[PDB]
């Protein structure tokens, strides 16, 4: 509710390499990919959708967290 | 030597005085260190390491 | 399937002595390690209780 | 009555294939994998799980793949115990052993009995001559619970 609303380059890498690995242990893809083998590839295609049902776990020095969804985050 | 981590420290110089002081004072270490935590073969708690991602049910 | 379980601290402490035993599969008393052929002899320095070198 | 229910907190993997199915998942090996098998950790066979609910939430943790949670299961459970006397089916009469509902499996081993009764190999008589081939006592105290297929070691002292 008080960090950035953007998504820094290190969440958008985490939550693309997450996204890539469960596509690639055959999970469902929501993003009605078009023939490409790459799970990167649809993994991109799936955050420039906004269809990602993950939630950025903010920890702040203290141990108090701040839960984002990546649908609530804006996206450079 | 004013540093809290243990296992750095001792990845740095001297690791056997480092090594008997944190024996002989019971000194605990947390790794949360980059060191501590590629000794023991966790995720670095910087950069791209530094928040869950908490797959929602 | 990982192990799953993590670690939270390491700390540096002295054993009892008392409790390194109960930590001992057998003590050793034999000097020579080196079998005349190069294995090794029971009781010593390498023993098949001290695991397979 | 082996009527037993037991509420347990589990810890269970999902794969990221049973993300859109997840009960059908959280039961299709992780679950379903011990049916009815001895558990050591409650003593317990798992008749099969009424139900499977998480809390809240699923930990991806860092390089693994898998959805680690957390089920709150029932089990409910047919527990015969020491302190129980039982009943067993009667089939075959062996000096071995003498092997309930067609699935739970009974053994008697042999020095288990009151020695004044004496056999014969067709068939054994009791103390006063009376054939009992049928559903009675029968107190197991003694108990596998390590084989594949597990023993109920009965008793009738």
């Amino acid at each position: 509710r008080i960090t950035t609303p953007y998504m820094t380059k290190y969440e958008r890498a985490r939550v693309l390499g997450t996204r890539a690995l469960q596509i690639a242990m055959c999970a469902p893809v929501m993003v009605e990919l078009e023939g490409e083998t790459d799970p990167l590839l649809i993994a991109m295609k799936e955050l420039k959708a906004r269809k990602i049902p993950i939630i950025i776990r903010r920890y702040l020095p203290d141990g108090s967290y701040e839960d984002w969804g990546v649908d609530e985050l804006i996206i450079t | 030597r004013s540093n809290s981590s243990p296992l750095q420290q001792m990845t740095f110089e001297t690791s056997f005085q480092f090594l008997k002081q944190a024996t002989m004072l019971g000194s605990h270490d947390e790794l949360r260190s980059p060191s501590a935590c590629l000794v023991v073969g966790k995720v670095v708690r910087g950069g791209t390491g530094l928040f869950e991602l908490k797959q929602p049910l | 399937n990982m192990p799953w379980r993590r670690l939270q601290g390491i700390s540096f402490g002295m054993y009892s002595a008392e409790e390194l035993k109960k930590l001992s599969v057998k003590s050793i008393t034999n000097p020579r390690y080196l079998d005349s052929l190069g294995n090794p002899s029971a009781n010593g320095l390498y023993d098949l209780a001290l695991g397979p070198a | 009555s082996c009527l037993v229910a037991g509420p347990h907190q589990r810890h269970i993997a999902l794969s990221p294939r049973y993300l859109n199915r997840k009960r059908t998942g959280i039961r299709e090996q992780l679950d379903a994998e011990l049916l009815r098998y001895s558990e050591s950790l409650l003593g317990v066979p798992i008749a099969y799980d009424n139900i499977k609910v998480v809390g809240e939430l699923g930990d991806i943790y860092d390089d693994q793949g898998h959805i680690h949670l957390n089920i709150e299961a029932d089990f409910v459970i047919f527990c015969p115990e020491p302190g129980q006397k039982l009943m067993g089916i009667v089939n075959k009469v062996s000096s071995s052993h003498i092997g309930v509902h067609g699935c739970f499996n009974a053994s008697i081993p042999k020095p288990e009995q009151l020695s004044a009764e004496q056999w014969q190999t067709m068939e054994i008589n009791m103390g006063d001559e009376l054939e009992f081939e049928v559903f009675r006592l029968d107190s197991d105290a003694a108990g596998v619970f390590c084989i594949r297929g597990k023993l109920n070691i009965t008793s009738l002292q």
